Parts: C-alpha cells; structure tokens; sequence
C-alpha cells in the first residue's frame, strides 16, 4: 500500500501516523528523526595563512656596481643602492666613500605554521540533505540512515520507504564560505589572483603542499642606514591577522532556523525548516486484519486534567469492553492534538489511559482506538511555567476561543 | 646533522645597553601568534646540551652561558621553556617590544626588538593571565617538540655553517647552501579557559531577563531560532541586565564558554 | 609480593595442549572486579611480547592458539596446539600492588 | 610504529653512580596514556620491574627497593628517557630494557607494556 | 551579598551564585565559580555622598 | 576534598552560608592523577 | 606560636616556570582592598625569625631560604614589608597576576597566578604612585602588626599541624582541628594625599568660572544649596574652564582634597 505523509524537519520528536486500509486492522508507524543534515557541495579555491617575509642576504661590493639578477619568487623585489655602507668604520669595511654598491633582494612565503594553522576558502553548492531516523512499521525497531533525496529507498522489512524531497531548497551556507578554526564564516573571498593587500587574501596558494604561491603584501624596499649591514624594508601587516580579530561571528551563532554548523565533513546539522514527505510501500503480509486484533465495544472518554502546554499536558481516560486483552494502535486524525504513543494495550473490560499534548482551551478531538471514533472532549486550564526548555509538540490551527 | 656543525654570529640590534652596535644575542624572529602567551625567538645564538646552554659569538671567539642566566622581558619577565638551534621557547605576556639580556663577568649584554607580542586568549572570556581551573577547549601553542615536522630554513658555508640572515652578507667564492629545521611548530592541543559565573535568568511573559556578574570580559552572543535571527554580539564587563524577547519559534543564548541554552516560550 | 610459576619446564608433543601455573601470595583481584594478571611470552633473541593479559584476555595481533583463566591466586595458561615456532620462555606477571613483581620463568621447547 | 632504541655505557667501575638513556624514535613523550618504564634481567634472577614515568604529568614511581639510589628522568627537547642509579652492586649485571606502555584508557596498562627497545647488556666489571 | 544582621553574630545570609565545577586531572584542588562581590561593585558605582 | 579511591562517597550535611556541597566521579582518574588512587574510574571527590 | 609547629605543603600552581608543578610557594589567597596598594598574600611556605626568613616543604624534606631571595611582582616588582606564619606583607601595585619566585643552587622556582590586584587611590585626586607631600587623610591599610585581633583560620594534623587547604585532601583517622590568627590585618591610619593645583577663580555677575589645571584626574564636586542643589559631579585630567551660575543661596565648591568651599553673589 502507498502511503503519502509529511513529517516536519524537527530532531527528537516522534510522528506516530497510522496506515488502515479498507477493512483491515490499523498498521501503526512511529518515526522520529534523530540528526538531520544538511552537506552543501564545497570546491575549494585556495588556503591561506600567515606569511613571513623573506630577507635574502645582501650582495655588497666595495667601489663596485652590481646587476640585479632577475628571480621569481612570490612578491619578489629586489634594488640596488649606491652611497651605501661607506668608509671602513660603515659596517661592510668598504674603503669607498660612494660607489659602495648594495643589493637587497626580498620574498614572500609562508609560515612554518601554514601546515596546521591556516583557513580554507570554499565555494559552495546543491545541498545533499541527509536524516537519520529511528522507525518503528508493524512493531518493529530499525534505525536507518535516509537521503531525503526523493529516489533513494530503504527496505525495512518487506516495505520500502523513500524519504521525500524538501521544501524549502533552503541553505545558511552562503556561495562563498571560510572555515578556521573549526568554525563557518560567510566571508565574500576574492579569487586566486584578486588578493589585495591588507585583508584576507593576501597570501593565496590552491593547497597547503602547492607550489605556486601568490603575494600581493606590497613590500616596498628601502635605503639602508650606515652602521651595520641590513636589508630594510617596509611592508604591509597581513590580512589573515586582521579578519582574524575583526570577522564577525560565525554562523553557528548568526544562523537562522536554528541550524547547528559542524566542520568535520562539512555540515548544518537540525535545521528546524520544512518539512519532509515519506512515501511508503506497505506489503500485505504485516497488516493483519481484524479477525485477531481486539475489537472495541462500547468506548466512552473522559478528559480529566487538561493543561495547553508545549508538552503532553493532557490526560484522556477510556472505558471499554473489547474481545481480546491485547493491542490497538492509537491515533487522532486531525491536528488537534498529539499522542505520546501509537499503540497502546488494553484489557478484556478495562480503563486505559493516554497522554497528549494538546492545543486550543477546548480540545474536541476524534480519538481512534483500534477502529472506533471516540470524542473526547474538555476545557483545559492555564499552564505553569511561561518559559520552557523544549519545543512544541502540536499545530496551533487558532481555534482558541 | 643533529646539529654539531653550525656557529652563531653578531649582527645589528637597535639597543645593546649603550646605544647601538654588534649584539650576540639578536633578534632576526619573533613569532606571537599562538594562544596562550607562547613565543618563539629566532636570535644570532645557539642553544644547546653541553643541561641547557647558550653558546654566543662574541669577537671570534665562541662562549657559552647557561640558560637560568638569561633573562627576557617584554612588559613582565618572561620564563623560558626551552632552547633549541637559533631558537628560543618561552611563556611571555603582552607587549610592545622583546628585551633580552644576561652578564658575564661585569659586563652586561642587551638586545632590544620592536615586536608586538600578543595575549591571543582562548574562547569567549577574554583573559590576560590564565585561570586556575575551568573548562577544556581546542588551542594552537608553539609546542615543545624540536622533532622535523616540515618547516626548514636556509644556511650556507661563507668551515661551519651560518644563517642566511639579512644582517650578514654572502660570499662570492661559492653558494655552499643547506636547510635546517624550526622547532616547536604551532600545533594542537587542548587547553584550560575559564568559566563565567552562572548567569541569572528571570522569566516573564514571551521574555527572559539575564542579570550577568563577569568576572573579565566576556562574549553574550544570542539569537533567535527562527527566519529572522538577530544576532546580538556583545562584549560585557560589567555587571549588566539585559532583556531578551523570546517567541515561540524560539531563542538561544551564549554565555562566555558555557554550552548554548535554548529558551522556548508559552500562552 | 612474589609469586610461584610452576612446572619449571614443559618441552613435550607438538600438536597438543598444555598448561602452566601461577600461585600469588595475595590475591590478584581488585574491589572493582578485575583479574589483574599478565602473561609475557619470551621468545630467545628477542624482548618479551604478551599472549594474555587480564588473566583471560588475548592481545590483539595474537593467533588463537591459546587461553586462559584463574581465580584470586590459582591462576592457569592454557596452550591450545603446540606449533614448533612457540620455543621459547613464559612468564606470570603481577600488576596490582607495588613493587611489580615477575615470574621466574616456565621454559618451552620440543 | 614507534620503534625504540637503548644507550649507555657497559662496564661501569664499580660503586659509582651508574646511568643509561633510551630514545623513542618516531614517537611522542608528552602525550598521556602511555607511560615509560625500565627493565633488567640479571642471571637466574628474572626480569624486573624498576620504576617508570608518565609522559604528560611526568612524576615517577620507584621500587622501594632501590628508591634510595634509582632515578628516572625525562627530556622533551630530544624524546629521551633515561635512568641513573647510584652504588652499584655486583651482581647488577643485566641487560637492560626500555619499553613504551599501551594507550592506558583502562586500568589494564598497569603491567601491559609494550614495544621495546633491543636490550643494552650491562657487566659491572673491572 | 552577604548580610549578616550585628557585626558579631552568627548567621550570614550568603546569596552569591557559588556553583562548583568538576576538577582537571593532574593534582588535587576544589574548583568553583561565583559572582563578583556586590561590596566592591557598589563601592566602586556608588554615587557622591 | 573527601578522596575515595575505587570508592563511592556520600555529602555530609553541615548547614554553612551558601553550603554547596557536591561528588564528581572520574577523578583523579589514574594512579599519576593526583590522587595517587590506582582506578580510572570510581575514584570518588566530595568538594564543600 | 606557629614558626615551632607548624609545616608548608607542596601545592598545585599554574605556572610553575615549566607548566604546572606541585609548587612549594604556592598562592592560596591574595587579598588587596586596602587603600594605598598594600597587598596580603598566605602563600604555601611559613615566615618565621630565624631576621627574617622562608621555610618551605619540598619532597617531604624542609628547606630554608632567607627572605632577601624571594621576590614577587605583579607588573612592576614588589617590596616585601613583612613576613609571618603562612602570610606575607607586601606593598604592589596594581595588577593582573602576582608572580613569586625564588633561587637556589640553580632551579629557579617560581608560581604566578592570575589575581586583580589593584591599587584603590585616597581620597578626591586619583594617584597611581603617592605623593612625596600633601593632605592628610583617613586610610585602612594593612598593619604592619601581626598581633591576634580575632581573624582565624582552621588547620588540622594529617606529627605538626598543616593548613586546610583546599589543594590537600582530609585525612580519615582523626579530625583533630584547630586554628591559627591571621596576621596583617585591616586596620585605620592616617595615610597622605595630594593637594591638587590651585584653582584659578574669576568672578562674574551671578556666575563663578573656574580655570584648572589638575596635575592627575582630580573630582570636581559642585552644588547650589536651596531645595534644588544640582549636584554636579566630574572627573577632570586635562586644563579646563568651567563656569557654574552662583546665586545669593549658595554655591559650595570642592576640587578633590581641598576643604568644602562656598561663594554666592550680591545684587
């Protein structure tokens, strides 16, 4: 049998629905999500650090004059000074008074850090949203990891069951994302070659063990002062330094929906967004008809203490007589109120009782024990603590009063 | 080798204890840029085992000191941790500049560094000292480790090996180069940061009262669980009450390194 | 503490079983429900490597050749099949109580 | 994995203070869960537990034995162990042992060490 | 903070937030947190006299 | 503290100011611990 | 008596000058409200006359170091004025962290701990450093006595007795407890302030105006005197010119240390 239902994308909470079919015995489904992911598609484009800039060793000649050597470093400069380092009491024991002749070459590279301190610019896409959920069809008790792609089924027991698409094609994780430290930002990263100096960006290389290095640090080069030998230079402080203390917080704190930011594989975990639907392929075989299950007789309810909270305030009695001491799915068709059970056992000529959580002042909701329509109907009293550490376990469809 | 063949040198330090000249104990690094205090030192002398030692270049000749006569200051002393190559480990607070001194037999020697250290606290309670006890987060220190990891910097013959440093020249005869390995790479850990006083919570209709008393500065960071988040960052240090509105579709808050509290409100 | 490992010796039948031994002067079980025993495996030319430790707890890159178990002091090896690698030197080794005491030695050939 | 070597002298002079070393080659010191130990052998008398220490938190347990006259140490700089032992005896003759412990997450490491270094004899002898 | 009727009595009525912590491995102490005192804070955000 | 190794505490009420008084398991959870206790778990503070 | 009795203890600090240690002098209690930057410190060694000395536990053996070796420092160094049982007299100034320390033959010893130890100025004119002269006003600052005025604190046998520190565990056999005085306490005592520049007072028709020139930030406290005071109430570093409307009711004048002024006009 094919079944079409929507569970709200909601952690820890249990969507107890019923399957009946024309004239057999009611199936009871219990399912409840435990994490419900959400793994965008990340390209990476470069990893950035810290640099350190590299000061090669002068290249000093008495009365000379020497040639730059073009080479190719990351942000390679390099100058020649004349009227450098002078008489023998200067620092390079030259006898010249000019025409002493220095040259400063100077790179950029990065950290020795870089290996296990560094940030990673990602591109991001297409969201692979992903459940894990604990089922109960027919008595039963399999857990099972679902994409909620709409085409990927699992085989429960003879059932298959495909988890649905979700609406909305929401995502936190905006086109461009940063990770460091163990956290997202939503930083607008320029491309391998757009770095600018001063922010982030200023050293980018396409993986941590590449080879081709890029530098915009804007490192100007300078006279040096007589005294001592030495390579002066002036140069801009990086980037990496300066969004690490003015980025703004990251988006497991500025996330809206409630979502939960993990980098591991990377991640948005329980989103409260949306809802799933699941279709079902329920077989024969597990759904019994009423020949063996309890059939009711005479049901009568009462609603003894009802409290409209955001948890199973309600209390339900019913009085029955049925055939056999046994089992009946439980279930309330409408949204007006939420069960903490499925199924629930009765006796030959008993009472039973029920929790719910419940909704608008008075409750008129159609009970169903194992094929009856029983009514419970109440008035429910003002609750206790106007602040909670939980969330809703019902609808509000705001029919109060 | 390990190591057996390099020698230190003199170079240029602005201060000396008069004025400017030759220094042994330079300063070519430093790198500040872990949490919780550690520096490394990068100077023109050595560290080694014949024990904790300090051999220096001085006119020539070679000398060697212990390393409980050292002394480094940048605001406050500074306590070394451990000496290795050119490099140097210790646990230093705040400041805008890198002293290092020490005398031999009536002279004392100085070296003098503009080199902004920085206090890079851990978490969400912004500290300057660490605290005696308090919750256990994720940190990057410059280890103690002096293993190769990776990270190689370069040296040359101009009979023993030398930096290839910008406050030495380079020979002509023959560019004889070589790598030699940094210690103490900034790598992971777990580290001890402290915990904010239990923040007080007063209820009220669709609302949340907090009365916080930090003990330092501290990071409020709230939001609300629905389309529409409100991110609100706060840095608080004094004792403050703020006033929070709280739906039914929910809000959370962040006290300093406490887990996140989530609040949900009812008719 | 010391302890007795009894036989001295056992060189007999490749392609059996066997057994050694071990008598502790206190006993080797802890308030908190743990046989704290030791088995070292001496191999000639090499260092000691483990068999069972906890009194009947393999290693973990170990054969199934053997087992073991005990109680209090009486405590037993159990060799399974005897192949002719197993030459060697076994040992009764002592965890709960300072000094850490150790067999004197049950030596194993063919 | 974590291969061990063993160093030191042999044949130290008699009624001195004795001393070897022992390096972890590829391995860690500073990490907790495994602990470091020491070992002889003298002939005929069995192996012997003498102390060891933790790699984190690194305070040591002696035997009561020879706590007058054992020391153990540590070197983070160089990864190495090492051990001093002052007056020695005659019939100290042993070959000596250095071992890593196995990742302690249980009250079983106490006794359960592992990989070794390959022995350093030792004949105290003139 | 603490209020405490004459200044040699026996009960102090002590509302200060004290919440203890679990410890860290390595050596015996008793952590714990609790508020700034409220004495020094209204000494030091009293208004004039 | 009130140390227990490989034991199980019980608070002891005094009627102090602010008497807090609680048990943490797990600690000092090694002999090399602190505590000198021989157990990894079941050592057993009462802090006051 | 306590020199004779008692016994120090090896405790847990922070930073034991390589990470944490048991350290033997430990900080298990600063204390700084008093006024002119006096600090109290009851450290994890004894003071005794044997003049004037530290002797501390290291090992289960005892030790003895005199105390013109010890030195402690919270961002400048201190200046030790006293030392008795477990407790010590220092005059520091305002800081983040006390950081003690001692040498012997070649360990240098040292603990730090983060405290807010702050330096809570006399008086109307804030000084950081006091005046070689000025006013004389009221100061509670920690005497010098360490007579027995009512402060004790417990202590108990585990042969001699030991503090109750919380860095120790509780024995089992006997609770056999006592206690001992705390030293240095609290006490009144006359303490010299500054007196601020003069302020220059330049009349005019139902109004004063005030040229001032404070050589540290000084309060400037004003109020008419009818039914309506206007209590004004600002702190002042840099020159400034205030003018204040002065009526024939009142106008009373205070700049920091100075006696209460008064002035108010006439047709």
């Amino acid at each position: 049998y094919e079944h079409a239902t929507t569970m709200p994308s909601q952690a820890g909470i249990s969507y107890n629905t019923i399957v009946n079919r024309a004239g057999y015995a009611p199936l009871p489904i219990s399912i409840t999500p435990t994490k419900i992911k959400l793994i965008p598609t990340v390209n990476l484009e470069y990893v950035t650090c810290h640099y350190k800039t590299g000061m090669d060793s002068p290249a000093i000649k008495c009365c000379g004059s020497q040639e730059c050597t073009p080479t190719y470093r990351p942000d390679e400069q390099c100058k020649v000074f004349t009227g450098v380092y002078p008489f023998m009491w200067g620092g390079a024991y030259c006898f010249c008074d000019t025409e002493n002749t220095q040259v400063s070459k100077a790179y950029v590279m990065k950290s020795d850090d870089c290996l296990a301190d560094h940030a990673e610019a990602y591109k991001a896409h297409t969201a692979s949203v992903q459940a894990f959920l604990n089922i109960t069809v027919g008595e039963h008790s399999i857990v099972t990891t679902v994409y909620v792609n709409g085409e990927t089924p699992v085989n429960f027991n003879g059932v298959k069951i495909t988890a649905g698409p979700l609406s909305t094609a929401w995502t936190p994780f905006d086109r461009k994302i940063v990770q460091y430290a163990g956290e997202i930002y939503n930083y607008d990263f320029p491309e391998y070659g757009a770095g600018q100096p001063g922010a982030f960006g200023d050293i980018q290389s396409r993986t941590v063990s590449s080879s081709d290095l890029y530098a915009n640090t804007n490192l100007v080069l300078q006279r040096p002062k007589a005294g001592a030998i030495h390579v002066p230079y002036t140069q801009a402080p990086s980037g990496f330094e300066q969004w690490k203390k003015d980025k703004a917080p990251s988006l497991k704190f500025t996330a809206p929906f409630g979502c939960e930011i993990y980098t591991n594989p990377i991640r948005a975990e329980n989103c409260a967004v949306g809802s799933i639907p699941l279709a079902f392929d329920i077989p024969d075989a597990l759904f019994t008809r009423v020949s063996e299950t309890p059939t009711l007789s005479a049901a009568e309810c009462t609603l003894n203490e009802c409290v409209y909270s955001s948890d199973f305030g309600g209390i339900a009695t019913v009085k029955y007589s049925a055939s056999k001491s046994g089992k009946c799915a439980v279930h309330v068709p409408s949204g007006t109120a939420t069960l903490k059970e499925a199924a629930v056992e009765l006796t030959e000529q008993g009472s039973a009782t029920i929790h719910f959580s419940t909704a608008n002042i008075h409750p008129e909701f159609r009970l169903q024990i194992c094929t009856s329509y029983v009514t419970c109907k109440g008035d429910c009293h003002p609750p206790k603590d106007h602040i909670v550490t939980h969330p809703q376990y019902h609808a509000q469809t705001f029919t109060a009063a | 080798n390990e190591y057996k063949l390099t020698r230190p040198y003199m170079a240029r330090c602005i201060r000396c204890a008069v004025g400017s000249c030759h220094s042994p104990i330079a300063i070519e690094a430093v790198k500040s840029d872990g949490h919780d205090g550690y520096v490394r030192l990068q100077t023109s002398s050595q560290y080694g085992l014949d024990g904790r030692t300090m051999r220096y270049d001085m006119h020539g000749t070679i000398k060697e000191i212990p390393l409980h006569q050292v002394s480094l200051y940048t605001s406050r002393p500074c306590h070394i941790v451990d000496g290795h190559g050119y490099f140097l480990l210790a646990r230093c607070p705040a400041g805008d500049s890198i002293t290092m001194e020490f005398k031999k037999d009536s002279v004392r020697h100085s070296c003098s560094v503009p080199y902004e250290v920085k206090f890079n606290p851990v978490g969400r309670e912004l500290y300057t000292h660490p605290p005696e006890h308090g919750v256990e987060q994720a940190c990057q220190v410059y280890a103690h480790d002096a293993q190769n990891r990776g990270a190689y910097v370069e040296m040359h013959l101009p009979d023993k090996w030398v930096y290839n440093s910008d406050k030495l020249p380079k020979a002509a005869g023959a560019t004889l180069k070589g790598k030699l390995h940094v210690p103490f790479l900034l790598a992971d850990g777990k580290c001890t940061v402290p915990l904010a006083p239990e923040p007080m919570i007063t209820f009220g209709f669709r609302s949340v009262s907090l009365k916080l008393h930090p003990k330092n500065p501290t990071y409020l960071i709230t939001r609300q669980l629905a389309d529409e988040p409100h991110y609100t960052h706060e840095l608080i240090s004094e004792p403050a009450v703020r006033n929070f509105t709280v739906t039914e579709k929910g809000w959370e808050f962040v006290w300093g390194n406490h887990p996140p509290k989530r609040f949900w409100a009812q008719e | 503490v010391v302890m007795t490992q009894t036989p001295l010796s056992l060189p007999i039948t490749p392609g059996e079983p066997a057994s050694i031994s071990c008598r502790s002067s206190q006993s080797l079980l802890h308030s908190n429900g743990n046989t704290y025993l030791h088995w070292y495996l001496q191999k000639p030319g090499q260092s000691p490597q483990l068999l069972i430790y906890g009194g009947s707890n393999r290693a973990s890159g170990v054969p199934d050749r053997f087992s073991g178990s005990g109680s209090g002091t009486d405590f037993t090896l159990k060799i399974s099949k005897v192949e002719a690698e197993d030459v060697g030197v076994y040992y009764c080794v002592q965890a709960i109580a300072f000094p850490w005491t150790f067999g004197q030695g049950t030596k194993v050939e063919i | 994995q974590v291969q061990v070597q063993e160093s030191g002298p042999g044949l130290v002079k008699p009624s001195e203070t004795l001393s070897l070393t022992c390096a972890v080659s590829s391995g860690s010191i500073n990490d907790d869960s495994y602990y470091w130990t020491w070992i002889r052998q003298s002939p005929g008398k069995g192996l012997e537990w003498l102390g060891f220490i933790h790699g984190g938190t690194g305070k040591s347990f002696y035997n009561p034995s020879l706590e007058s006259r054992v020391t153990i140490s540590k070197d983070t700089s160089r990864n190495q162990f090492s051990l001093t032992l002052s007056s020695v005896s005659a019939a100290d003759t042993a070959v000596y042992y250095c071992a890593r412990s196995h990742f302690c997450s249980n009250t079983f490491c106490y006794g359960w060490f592992d990989v070794w270094g390959p022995g350093i004899r030792v004949t105290v002898s003139s």
